[PDB]
């Protein structure tokens, strides 16, 4: 708010476009990476009304309809977590592109399609298959033989759950 | 405009030199932009006072061209080594990193030149058309458990098969496809058909 | 609109993909009226696999697909003149010039670090073989 | 106005009232000489580094 | 006794401004790591090491 | 090119570039990735 400085501002040349730019360029990149780390899954799929996934347990990941935000449980303590506009010089903050709500649909449906197909919705369109045989499948793949699982079953599933809780109270006592 | 990746670099270089260029033409706070008419109208005390000011304002612009040219180099260093890694991994060989080599599962690639970057051709293997089956873990024959050596165990409704998980081709069950492991009362959701003998 | 206010655009109770982004999930595009209309982007189409414990999906058929994937190397290599672009042929300017030190010498000697490593990077992306091979006739 | 370079002849249309020349980036052609009406084209001195 | 207050607040911004690209480089940087990382790690199961 | 700033050219021409690219092509089709490893 000074007509005889902005006049003396314009002696330096192109000082004062350049500074906009980069700032602009900046916020391009930063909307561009949340667009390509979040966003791979074409569609949006979502988890069967009945769990039964052989034991395991996915509560804790999968979205709570309750909540007015479809977050889920392990969701909700991370973003209590990190805590933290008031100036009023040439200083503006925009917002992001993708809202929460966004966001968390998305990791809402790589966690549904991973669940429910395997890897098969990363390469074309999902293909259901159960759960135990997904595992044993799995198990394969690090040279173990699949009736290790098969007879296993519900250790396995113990195993897991228990893991899942431990990981849930580790997240809501230490900061 | 598939190859904006690569107007953006030669944009980027053309508008830095542009504004080099014309950064020229400023006062920067003296009595005119060219030192010829400076030198050739006032005595050298003030001349010098004149001089000095648009050494800095000129010094001053080639500090910041350098300082946007270094990190825009660094920028297209990290990204020349992303294209080494994918000369050397997609190109010479087959990778089974996923999604790494183009969509869905590779099978090879053909590298192109451009202007000031690199094209690939990545071929990749997609299923196309699905069915329904009724699958199972295993299969008593005699108290046994016969698990699949390697696919899966599908019924078409009434008969039971043995198929490779990514190409549907039915196979009989026999004790050449599956192995043996122990009783049968301890899988979940075990189901008990004949398997042949050769 | 959470991005501002926007005049000119009229609300769309639909939603589509994104065309030209504003901010907070607002997305404008020009449709067909022959107007411009700002509505909610949508994430893509909703779909639910029939999982079920016992059922399996099995491909029959396959398709050949050849994607495209552009990347750059390499940028255009430059160097300046320190006294010809600040004191451009004039005696009594570079006789004040060379008492800021060496602030010369050290702008060429990062511009040809750029330089060479600009040849570096093709280097190390191309040359990867050690001969020159030949596709038969 | 002083100023280096090497002046070759030119083919480009004035209008009788233009004098100057500019370029792409504020570069100066000077053309109109005071005692004709030739056009000339100033291009700088060829430099390198050695 | 403007020109000195101009001076030190474009120095200021300039500084602001270089530090703001670094940070967002090496954002830039971490932001490709997890994007790498939910490629292959959850669209598939991964063989490299650690 | 007119105020103390040249363009250096690329060591590499756009016709070396063209014969790396056609060597790893001829030898991806005629070898597969055996000439990536030894011979
Ligand atoms: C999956 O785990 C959740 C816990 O994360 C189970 O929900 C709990 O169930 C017990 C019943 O013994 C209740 O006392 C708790 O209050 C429940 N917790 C919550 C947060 O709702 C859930 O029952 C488990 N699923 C199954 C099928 O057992
Ligand atoms: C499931 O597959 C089996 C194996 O092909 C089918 O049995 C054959 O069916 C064809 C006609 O559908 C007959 O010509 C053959 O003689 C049958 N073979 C045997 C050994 O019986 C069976 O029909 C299929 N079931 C369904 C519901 O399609
Ligand atoms: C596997 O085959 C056996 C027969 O060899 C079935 O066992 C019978 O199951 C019924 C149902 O409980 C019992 O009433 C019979 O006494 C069982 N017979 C024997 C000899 O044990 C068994 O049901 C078959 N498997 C499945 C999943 O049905
Ligand atoms: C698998 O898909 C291919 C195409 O992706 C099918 O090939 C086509 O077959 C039809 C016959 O119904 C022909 O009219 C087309 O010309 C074929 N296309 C091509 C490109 O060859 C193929 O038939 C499918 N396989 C099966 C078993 O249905
Ligand atoms: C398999 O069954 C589900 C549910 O009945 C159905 O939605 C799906 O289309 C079926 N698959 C095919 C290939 O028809
Ligand atoms: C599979 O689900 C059905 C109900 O849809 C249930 O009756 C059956 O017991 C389940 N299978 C196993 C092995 O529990
Ligand atoms: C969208 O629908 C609601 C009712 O569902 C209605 O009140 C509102 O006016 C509609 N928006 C527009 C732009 O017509
Ligand atoms: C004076 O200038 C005019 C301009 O064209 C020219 O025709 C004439 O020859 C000049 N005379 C002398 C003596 O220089």
């Amino acid at each position: 708010d000074s007509t005889e400085c902005s006049n003396l501002l314009l002696q330096y040349g192109s000082f004062c476009t350049q500074l906009n730019r980069a700032l602009t360029g900046i916020a391009v990149e930063q909307d561009k990476n949340t667009q390509e780390v979040f966003a791979q899954v074409k569609q949006i799929y979502k988890t069967p009304p009945i769990k039964d996934f052989g034991g395991f347990n996915f509560s804790q990941i999968l979205p709570d309809p309750s909540k007015p935000s479809k977050r889920s449980f392990i969701e909700d303590l991370l973003f209590n977590k990190v805590t933290l506009a008031q100036k009023f010089n040439g200083l503006t903050v925009l917002p992001p592109l993708l809202t929460d709500e966004m966001i968390a649909q998305y990791t809402s449906a790589l966690l549904a399609g991973t669940i429910t197909s395997g890897w098969t919705f990363g390469a074309g369109a999902a293909l259901q298959i159960p759960f135990a045989m997904q595992m044993a499948y799995r198990f394969n793949g690090i040279g173990v033989t699949q009736n290790v699982l098969y007879e296993n079953q519900k250790l396995i599933a113990n195993q897991f759950n228990s893991a899942i809780g431990k990981i849930q109270d580790s997240l809501s006592s230490t900061a | 405009s598939a190859l904006g990746k690569l107007q953006d670099v030669v944009n980027q270089n053309a508008q830095a030199l542009n504004t080099l260029v014309k950064q020229l033409s400023s006062n920067f706070g003296a009595i005119s932009s060219v030192l010829n008419d400076i030198l050739s109208r006032l005595d050298p005390p003030e001349a010098e006072v004149q001089i000095d000011r648009l050494i800095t304002g000129r010094l001053q612009s080639l500090q910041t061209y350098v300082t946007q040219q270094l990190i825009r180099a660094a920028e297209i260093r990290a990204s020349a080594n992303l294209a080494a890694t994918k000369m050397s991994e997609c190109v010479l060989g087959q990778s089974k990193r996923v999604d790494f080599c183009g969509k869905g599962y590779h099978l090879m690639s053909f590298p192109q030149s451009a202007p000031h970057g690199v094209v690939f051709l990545h071929v990749t293997y997609v299923p196309a058309q699905e069915k329904n089956f009724t699958t199972a873990p295993a299969i008593c024959h005699d108290g046994k458990a016969h698990f699949p050596r390697e696919g899966v165990f599908v019924s078409n409704g009434t008969h039971w098969f043995v198929t490779q998980r990514n190409f549907y081709e039915p196979q009989i069950i026999t004790t050449d496809n599956t192995f043996v492991s122990g009783n049968c009362d301890v899988v979940i959701g075990i189901v008990n058909n004949t398997v042949y003998d050769p | 609109t959470r991005a501002g206010c926007l005049i000119g655009a009229e609300h769309v109770n639909n939603s589509y993909e994104c065309d030209i982004p504003i901010g907070a999930g607002i997305c404008a595009s020009y449709q067909t009226s022959q107007s411009i209309i700002a509505y909610t982007m949508s994430l893509g189409a909703e779909n639910s696999v029939a999982y079920s414990n016992n059922s399996i999906a099995i491909p029959t058929n396959f398709t050949i697909s050849v994607t495209t994937e552009i990347l750059p190397v390499s940028m255009t290599k430059t160097s300046v003149d320190c006294t010809m672009y600040i004191c451009g042929d004039s005696t009594e300017c570079s006789n004040l010039l060379l008492q800021y030190g060496s602030f010369c010498t050290q702008l060429n000697r990062a511009l040809t670090g750029i330089a060479v490593e600009q040849d570096k990077n093709t280097q190390e992306v191309f040359a990867q073989v050690k001969q020159i091979y030949k596709t038969p006739p | 106005l002083t100023g280096t370079g090497v002046l070759t002849e030119s083919n480009k249309k004035f209008l009788p009232f233009q004098q100057f020349g500019r370029d792409i980036a504020d570069t100066t052609d000077a053309v109109r000489d005071p005692q004709t009406l030739e056009i000339l084209d100033i291009t700088p001195c060829s430099f390198g580094g050695v």
